[PDB]
């Protein structure tokens, strides 16, 4: 609630902006527009680029690398908007920057932003 | 038993008595000082290896046996993607199916048949003793059983910790013993946020217990023919290495030109690269990928020749969806990838890094 | 109990624990079924708009479709495709206008047809579901043109081409009865039957005038194509039912939604989609509240339900929210969908009892139109 | 702020939805997007078509015909949205109907809806209202 | 204290009483001036967006401009024109992409130029003002491209045509300094100078690295083109100032926006446009608040004002609202513009006292970017 | 004073002695029993009027003089639109400057010159007395003063309540003394929401005190030549009536082909229509506006001829912004308009409606 408070991860609701894997998500959680935690909704196109973050999972005490990927080709869902920036770095460290529409590699040249998925790609070190 | 079968494998692996002219053991081509690859110069440099006859060259580069025990046996998954197996075209199901092949291949160790191989095993008192304790009395006298038993000993030996020690810097860093340099850490981050990770990571998502930097899938990344290796191999100017389509029983023309994604473990020390050993330097292997993404003219030029990469040996079924990522790796990101890829060198081969760095 | 986001968090927790891999990919919507509901957001005249595809049972957004300026959604009753007539401009809200029909696969949501409509012929108006209409066989799309004069466009969805404009009399709305026939409502208070061959002037026939010049029929009548039931409330809650199930208009007993007393105390219909008709149950639903006669587009907090046969009030629901639009699933034990423009929320109610089961919020900017397929 | 109550015109603030002249206005008050009461904002195209209403003026007890005209060719302004329906009739009486985008006649064939002005065009006499 | 709607009602009442005629027409916006302020609404990544043209003195919306997906607005400092690079698609957010630059007349708001950009080359990113940039003489718009690599696109506004893409290093943002020169900030912590002809390899020079790899420079530095001042805050409120007015980078001494006790007690910058620079006053404004180190994109409720030369604090304003972006008018007795994306409201403060003067609300969906011209 | 002057004008208006052969007065063509237009059938029907000489036909339809006095004097307003004046081409500034012209026009009353007009006025002792009381002794002995004074009396006469009574059903309704019929009010609603009000209403917004259903502007609505009328005028098949551009000192080519928005008052009874009387029916006149909006085949065809309307006499400066309203008048609306326009009939001509 306090926007300026240190973000506190939870591992019990993926549609909430404090869900642990959304620690540096920008946009809309795809689970809220017909996708899932790690799948894009019907009719959109899944980018192959991503920005990453190291997100602490309070379930297991481990930090995991989450490589966000956008679902592209649709106007912004407007559902479950979230903006978190844990570890988020300015645009010149784009590998960690989250204002960029990371829609590259999406089928059909799709570049409009619809929502973001939060799959894990590694343990953080 | 699991100890003894592998111990027997150790002995076969280094025994040149398994080649026609007795010049060549698995270890000749799969040299343990060289992360199980061939340091020997042939008519095509290090691209392809020379068999026991001293003249015959293969058409594919000799891959490492490190971590080859982590590859699943060959199968088609639910996606309709083929995965796993052995050889670049997955035409062996697993290590044990693969093991007897160099033995009988007139381009490699070249024994005329199973009977000739078994007759070599009988000549050796230690083999009669070792095989008979694992497989039973008179094993060596049945050429089928003898040949199968050696292949099993050899497969078991490649599954030992000696072949996959997991003691690379990367491993030690994943254990929290040490940290990456900044260049390594950037490299790693690039690797896992760029297209590399679509093919060179065990899993689509989640974390792998024993990461070997391959999804074991088959992809045509659009490599040109290796002209000198293809000349040396003798297969003809009109020959097409069809990759996985060459595995017997694969008929689907969409598999033409696809090769098994290699593990990137020890990639720093197992040059030259790709299935035909076409690229000498690690960095050139990485730059190849910019040909799909970069708009700059230099992205089309093999830096080792100064000429275009070349038309794909197989112009169809390219992995354009993964390859055409919309983002070019600048040299900072290529450097970072080389540094990251070097952290995947096993402990015992770290001194081989010195010269390539 | 456990929410959708919660159950999703535990499944994800479990897959990580179990070391289960899974390929990030494009999901397919669940097959169309009775409880699928479509919410169109005309976004208070915004140049681009959204349609939300919703699983009415789980109250989940299962996909979305983008549209242009005041698009008209259509949803084939058999679940085989959705479509809209939509309107884009080369520079957001300015420049060259393109009207077009897109046809969508209802699980991938991919466009299967994109059919240009020559001469920017679409009627631009706050969304009236019956300004654009599928024929019963799904083969043809009929849309209204108001300018330069009332007319109807015939779009061949099968051959994926626009055919021609039918010039008509001074009439409004399009209620198809057959592959070559639809009724409209006329200024002079009749219905008109428009039968169109392949060539030439359609044959137009008027019914009797069925309401006086000073009785006002709302812009959103319910029409069940599979029943041929045209349900038309007036401003006073008087409901005209017209049977079109025989090829010609037969007029049903007109019926009152509100009591003569109740109307005395200022009960009136009001909202957008004020009326819903459940074909199998032969049953009408009418959004109503206590209001001035000239507040006919405001939200109503109550729904009345009544037999299309008798006019007997079957229930009155206190919705619990400000509701602009209602519709119903056409399955047995239907949901009653109660869409609030203000709340941007689809409230999903049990249609027999009226209790709120679940709701899907964040439905755009000013969602207005609820569509459902009739699949049974 | 009770939406179902009888509309209470005021002659004191044109940006409010209860300003007398907005008695059948649907959309956005042009005065909030850089128009004025009877002029379109810059960049928009004023339609010649209108829907009319007889609007009671609290200030003089006279009823006046307001012929709403739409300013067209911009995306909806988003400011001071208002929908009133005094005397508003269904679409088959287009002359009194306000769901229609009354952008006909706008320069450049502009048909997208931005805002609506409220000019007086006569004194009233309507039978429906 | 008579509102603007009240003044209007009064005058229209007087015009009616006096039988005064007037021709309904298209208004012209008042001449651009020092207290015009533009607020752009990226609408949280929507496919279409809006810019509001605002008279900051009266607190009045005097005009709007529609745009496409994440347009980069620019405003000629001399007031002669505004422009944007914008992106549209043939089917709302899908189909053929067209990037284009439009130039507009700042009084009629009519587009006087529409310049296609070949090959869809815009960088689609949350709106950073300095990712699209007018040269000082107003004849050239430079736009950043990221894919396939950092590149800068050169658009001839005078001849109304796209010119070419420039290859650059791994760098970001475009601070033009001359008709043919700009600076970028590079991944390695230097600035890059880019000098470009009509054709040929750009001349690219790097400064020394001016920040360590662990000091993070924000996406929204304030750049006063007329003073060649680049004011670049880090995450901790340390402010890098680079003087580009000699045509090469001179690094000015660093100032701390916050004190060590403030920093020790969790004070940090945060928001979108966190920093404003008033040229004539040589004063820096920074949105700061108590916050954890990774909540650096959240609104802030305080503006510190500090002397750009000395780092002396001149004021700490309690804005009294959740502010994401600030900017200032460049006239004397400047206004401090405080935009709240959450409230969709531009609050207009007296920059000297910090007092809120008036506000303009209803500015779209997620407005973020304030632009003023530096006219004097 | 104002009465006596108007009374003198009343005498002159019906006096055929102001024509060469003494066969014609203003009232011959502006017949009071016909809302001050010409009932007489000539070569080109009622499209144009015949002069004193029994053969010279004009090239324009004789307009009503009712409500002419409400038209402002000719002027260019600040938006650059010319407004007001008299004649279809605004070539006279006001009623005064207009009154002498028919007297001296050879295709009309055909007096050779002012002196012969003054001589005729000297012949009638009642004129000596009437004129002298108002303009002083010897007024008739001076032809300039006599003619100007005759012009002033006529102008005065036309400014009386008798030319502009405001007693039409429309006027009675606006006073709330009566109600429009459902059709008439539909016509009125249509008239003020459709393009008609853009030209046929005094003001842009607000309420006119004395509405005469014209904004007094000049518009080319793109009308064809009146073939027979033009033949009867003898002006030649080579002639172009340039409307407003014909007023001396209007030089701007944008005005070629533009004519004054006539008042619709009494329009029901002053057929035929337009500057050339080319249409005999009111319904036709209304229909002509559908050529711009309607795509239908029958919008192209004049229903009185069954043939295409004809190319505009003047094919440029058409008022397309206003005429291309994008909406067609259906039959119902064209009926409603006729009904509405018929309520613009003065009480005294309500008997003329059949
Ligand atoms: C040089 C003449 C060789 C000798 C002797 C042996 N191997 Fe080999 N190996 C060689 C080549 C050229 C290739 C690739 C050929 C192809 O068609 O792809 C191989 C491949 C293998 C593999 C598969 C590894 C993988 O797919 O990643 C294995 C497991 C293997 N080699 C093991 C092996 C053993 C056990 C040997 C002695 C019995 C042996 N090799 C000899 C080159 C040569
Ligand atoms: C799937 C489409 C892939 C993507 C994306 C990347 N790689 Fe790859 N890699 C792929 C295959 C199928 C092969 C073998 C190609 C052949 O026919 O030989 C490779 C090979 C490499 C190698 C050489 C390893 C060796 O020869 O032993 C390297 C060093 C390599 N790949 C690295 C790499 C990097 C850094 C990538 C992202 C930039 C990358 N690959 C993407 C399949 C795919
Ligand atoms: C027929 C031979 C006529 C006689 C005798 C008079 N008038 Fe006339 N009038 C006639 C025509 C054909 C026209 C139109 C001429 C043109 O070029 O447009 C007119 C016009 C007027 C007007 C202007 C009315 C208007 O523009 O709306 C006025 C005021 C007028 N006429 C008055 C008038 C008087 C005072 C006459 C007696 C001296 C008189 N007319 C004679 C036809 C004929
Ligand atoms: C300005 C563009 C106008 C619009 C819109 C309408 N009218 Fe008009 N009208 C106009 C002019 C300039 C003229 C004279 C044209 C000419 O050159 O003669 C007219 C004429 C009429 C008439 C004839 C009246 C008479 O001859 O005394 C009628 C009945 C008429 N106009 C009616 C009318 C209606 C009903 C309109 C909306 C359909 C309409 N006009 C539009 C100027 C303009
Ligand atoms: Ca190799
Ligand atoms: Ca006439
Ligand atoms: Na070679
Ligand atoms: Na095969």
């Amino acid at each position: 609630t306090d926007p300026r408070a240190k973000w506190v991860p939870q591992d019990n609701d993926i549609q909430a902006c404090d869900y642990w894997r959304h620690c540096s998500i920008d946009g809309n959680i795809c689970d809220c527009s017909g996708g899932s935690l790690t799948n894009c909704p019907p009719g959109t196109k899944l980018a192959t680029a991503s920005w990453v973050a190291s997100c602490y999972n309070p379930t297991d005490g481990q930090s995991y690398l989450i490589a966000y990927r956008d679902c592209c080709g649709y106007n912004v869902s407007g559902r479950c908007p979230c903006l978190n920036t844990e570890g988020e770095l300015p645009v010149y460290r784009p590998e960690f920057a989250n204002d960029i529409i990371w829609c590259f590699g999406a089928e059909d040249d799709a570049m409009t932003y619809h929502c973001t998925i939060s799959p894990i790609v590694g343990k953080a070190s | 038993a699991d100890d003894a079968l592998a111990a027997l494998g150790a002995q076969l692996f280094v025994d040149p008595a398994l080649s026609r002219n007795a010049t060549q053991s698995c270890a000749t081509c799969h040299d343990p000082a060289r992360a199980f690859t061939d340091p020997r110069e042939g008519k095509a440099g290090l691209a392809v290896s020379v068999g026991d006859d001293g003249q015959s060259h293969g058409d594919r580069n000799t891959p490492t046996l490190g971590y080859a025990a982590l590859v699943p046996a060959f199968h088609r998954d639910a996606n309709g993607k083929y995965k796993g197996g052995q050889f670049w075209d997955g035409r062996a199901d697993d290590l044990k199916q693969q093991a007897g092949q160099p033995m009988l291949n007139p381009v490699e160790m070249a024994m005329p048949d199973r009977a000739a191989v078994a007759a070599r095993l009988r000549d050796d008192p230690a083999y009669r003793t070792g095989f008979e304790a694992l497989f039973g009395k008179g094993v060596l006298d049945d050429p089928e059983r003898a040949f199968d038993a050696a292949a099993e000993a050899l497969a078991a030996y490649q599954a030992t910790g000696e072949f996959s020690p997991f003691d690379s810097k990367y491993d030690r860093v994943m254990r929290g013993e040490e940290k990456f340099t900044p260049l390594e850490e950037f490299g790693y981050t690039v690797f896992i946020t760029w297209n590399c990770r679509l093919c060179h990571m065990q899993r689509k998502q989640g974390v792998a217990e024993r990461e070997t930097f391959t999804n074991f899938e088959y992809h045509n990344i659009g490599l040109p023919v290796n002209e000198t290796a293809r000349e040396a191999s003798g297969l003809g100017a009109d020959h097409v290495d069809h990759g996985l389509l060459a595995r017997p029983g694969i008929e689907d023309p969409a598999q033409s030109g696809r090769f098994k994604v290699p593990s990137l473990r020890n990639v720093a020390v197992t040059g030259p690269y790709m299935h035909n050993g076409v690229f000498t330097d690690l960095r050139t292997a990485i730059l190849f990928y910019n040909k799909y993404t970069s708009r700059r003219p230099e992205a089309k030029i093999n830096p080792e020749t100064g000429a275009p990469w070349g038309e794909p040996e197989v112009a169809r079924n390219l992995s354009l969806a993964e390859l055409q990522s919309g983002l070019m790796l600048d040299d900072g990101r290529v450097d970072a990838l080389v540094a990251f890829l070097e952290t995947l060198t096993d402990r015992r081969y770290e001194p081989l890094l010195e010269e390539s760095r | 109990q456990e929410t959708q986001g919660q159950a999703a968090a535990r499944a994800a927790a479990a897959d990580l624990a179990a070391g289960q891999d899974d390929e990030p990919r494009i999901l397919e919507a669940p097959a169309p079924d009775a409880r699928r509901v479509y919410v169109n957001d005309p976004a208070h005249f915004a140049a681009v708009t959204q349609q939300f595809v919703i699983d009415g049972e789980a109250g989940r957004v299962i996909g979305m479709i983008d549209g242009g300026f005041l698009p008209n959604p259509v949803v084939a009753d058999d679940g085989s495709f959705i479509a809209h007539a939509s309107t884009v401009f080369s520079r957001i809200a300015r420049g060259e206008r393109t009207d077009y029909v897109e046809v969508f696969d209802p699980v991938t949501l991919l466009p299967t047809a994109d059919i240009e409509l020559p001469d920017a012929p679409r009627f631009l108006v706050g969304t009236y579901p019956w300004m654009t209409s599928l024929t019963p066989d799904g083969k043809t799309l009929l849309f209204y043109q108001f300018s330069p004069a009332p007319a109807v466009g015939v779009v061949d969805l099968e051959g994926k081409a626009f055919k021609r404009m039918l010039d008509v009399p001074d009439c409004y709305h399009i209620f198809p009865t057959a592959p070559d026939t639809f009724f409209m409502h006329c200024r002079d208070g009749s219905l008109a039957k428009v039968a169109f061959g392949t060539e030439g002037t359609p044959e137009i026939t008027h019914t009797e005038v069925f309401h006086p010049e000073d009785e006002f029929l709302i812009n959103h009548p319910a029409y069940s194509q599979k029943a041929g039931r045209l349900v038309w409330p007036t401003y006073t809650g008087k409901i005209h039912q017209i049977d079109l199930s025989s090829g010609d208009a037969k007029f049903l007993p007109a019926v009152e939604a509100l009591t003569e007393a109740e109307r005395a105390d200022g009960w009136r219909p009001g909202g957008w989609q004020q009326v819903a008709y459940h074909r199998a149950l032969d049953r009408i639903y009418l959004l109503v509240d206590q209001r001035d006669e000239w507040r006919h587009k405001t939200a109503s907090r109550f729904v009345v339900v009544l037999d299309a046969k008798t006019g007997e009030r079957l229930a009155k629901f206190e919705m619990g929210h400000e509701i602009d639009s209602i519709n119903v699933s056409q399955d047995e034990k239907p949901l009653l969908y109660a869409l609030s423009t203000g709340d941007k929320t689809l409230y999903i109610h049990d249609a027999e009892s009226g209790e709120e089961l679940r709701s899907v919020n964040q439905l755009g900017h000013g969602p207005q139109v609820i569509t459902t397929a009739d699949m049974g």
